[PDB]
């Protein structure tokens, strides 16, 4: 018996068996359906037609707003993708802290009702990548396509008082690269356009170590500027934009929002535990998900945190090149082990005790 | 947000220990551990934990990642048993060997109570408490390990 593990993440699924170094299955959580008004397409293939179509993310800041799509979204990653019978594969599902609760009831709803799973559980994202990362203790950034997270961890527990959570991350990043480009006089619009910025975004920005700096190196001369090829042929040249786009983590008013910026709400976070810790937490910051892979971000947030801290603090931030796997990885160790699956909800357990048991069983 | 309408309200409660509690219970590795005062070695080996000879206690392989649980008596009690729990990390282990250590780690701190006070000891990183457990020339380094249990995606 191989366990499945299921990272839904808002932008990409990654999927896999427990054991696996990495996940086999990684696509687009998106279904595209006819721009003018099969029904509908999933994943790579919908990527692949959209010009035909218009992509819609059944998860939105981490919450799965479509149900009838992410349900489409689960049957392709095992019957399209892995090609396994879900009723022969316990499975593990991750989510983001500070989630409604009504949404992992509904996951596991359809886990057993409609997948008809042998076992299931819900596990929180960040507390997978600190294990991935081979600690007990340290706090974690997470960062991918909805929501940024902040989880202090001690001796193997989440410290809940302390977790942050801002909504966010990726997609509000691409959005703001699609709105800044218009000042070059590019129009990107279209949900389809929006993946290719989203593109552009991943090849081509970066975290500058000072921000004012940056923009007038980008005024004195052209050194900052990258070409990128659109799928049409044409040549765009992007410059400031390479670095005004993330730096919106840093100045979440670059999109209007009065929120605190990552390297703040780390701060925050840690503020938040127990000060006998703090000097554990502040030496294992770990990064994990897409929207840390920035170049740059690493340095970045050691320059502010540092500026934050106590002046004699030592400061550590740990970027694993697998990061945007972490989640998954740690899920495919855990998922490894007889103990933790031990923990997880049995189809019989659903049948009596119905969704409210996620509640009882996962931590 | 509102911790209560969210899906980690249950986070830090007894019934998330409760939990924990019963599946350390399904590890043969940890049943008369921590029985007398001492130190217990475990290496993690493709997955699983398993025992180390005493007659190997101090020595450890560069590949791979340990657990060492430290039982002894606290300054408020002779008779009674404290714990420090050490997972040492080698500087070649695999990412599932060390992720292993260290949820059974924290396994083997539920099976206890919650009384071991947890530390992490990548070689070379060692702390004073780890150094000390050992006899004069009683630490040694050894080349290899065993293999990861990961399967490796191509
Ligand atoms: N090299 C990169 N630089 C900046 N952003 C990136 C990079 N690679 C991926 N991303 C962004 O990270 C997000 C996807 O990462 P992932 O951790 O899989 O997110 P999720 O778990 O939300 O699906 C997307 O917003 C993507 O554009
Ligand atoms: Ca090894
Ligand atoms: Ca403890
Ligand atoms: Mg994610």
């Amino acid at each position: 018996t191989t366990a499945l593990v299921c990272d839904n993440g808002s932008g990409l699924v990654k999927a896999g068996f427990a054991g696996d170094d990495a996940p086999r299955a990684v696509f687009p959580s998106i279904v595209g359906r006819p721009r003018h008004q099969k029904d509908s397409y999933v994943g790579d293939e919908a990527q692949s037609k959209r010009g035909i179509l218009t992509l819609k993310y059944p998860i939105e800041h981490g919450i799965i707003t479509n149900w009838d799509d992410m349900e489409k979204i689960w049957h392709h990653t095992f019957y399209n993708e892995l090609r396994v019978a879900p009723e022969e594969h316990p499975t593990l599902l991750t989510e983001a802290p500070l989630n409604p609760k009504a949404n992992r009831e509904k996951m596991t709803q359809i886990m057993f009702e409609t997948f008809n799973v042998p076992a299931m559980y819900v596990a929180i994202q960040a507390v997978l990548s600190l294990y991935a990362s081979g600690r007990t203790t340290g706090i974690v950034l997470d960062s991918g396509d909805g929501v940024t997270h902040n989880v202090p961890i001690y001796e193997g527990y989440a410290l809940p008082h302390a977790i942050m959570r801002l909504d966010l991350a990726g997609r509000d990043l691409t959005d703001y690269l699609m709105k800044i480009l218009t000042e070059r006089g590019y129009s990107f619009v279209t949900t389809a356009e929006r993946e290719i910025v989203r593109d552009i975004k991943e090849k081509l920005c970066y975290v500058a170590l000072d921000f004012e700096n940056e923009m007038a190196t980008a005024a004195s001369s052209s050194s900052l500027e990258k070409s990128y090829e659109l799928p049409d042929g044409q040549v765009i040249t992007i410059g400031n934009e390479r670095f005004r786009c993330p730096e919106t983590l840093f100045q979440p008013s670059f999109i209007g929002m009065e929120s605190a910026g990552i390297h703040e709400t780390t701060y925050n976070s840690i503020m938040k535990c127990d000060i006998d810790i703090r000097k554990d937490l502040y030496a294992n910051n770990v990064l994990s998900g897409g929207t840390t892979m920035y170049p740059g971000i690493a340095d970045r947030m050691q320059k502010e945190i540092t500026a934050l801290a106590p002046s004699t603090m030592k400061i550590k931030i740990i970027a694993p090149p697998e990061r945007k796997y972490s989640v998954w990885i740690g899920g495919s160790i855990l998922a490894s082990l007889s103990t933790f699956q031990q923990m997880w909800i049995s189809k019989q357990e659903y049948d009596e005790a119905g969704p409210s048991i996620v509640h009882r069983k996962c931590f | 947000y509102n911790i209560a309408d969210s899906n980690i309200a249950n986070l830090g409660t007894e019934l998330e220990k409760k939990v924990k509690l019963e599946a350390s219970q399904h590890e043969d590795a940890w049943k008369g551990a921590g029985k007398q005062v001492g130190v217990e070695i475990w290496r993690i080996q493709q997955f699983k934990v398993v025992p180390v000879p005493k007659k190997h206690h101090g020595s450890f392989y560069t590949g791979d990642s340990y657990i060492v649980l430290s039982t002894y008596h606290p300054k408020t009690n002779p008779d009674k048993l404290a714990y420090d729990v050490h997972f040492w990390l080698g500087a070649f282990t695999t990412q599932d060997e060390a992720g292993t250590a260290a949820y059974k780690t924290v396994e083997l701190d539920d099976y206890l109570g919650g009384l071991p006070v947890q530390y992490r000891e990548v070689q070379g990183y060692e702390s004073e408490r780890f150094l000390s457990l050992f006899p004069k020339g009683g630490l040694r380094i050894l080349d290899g390990g065993v293999e990861t249990g990961f399967h490796h995606v191509e």
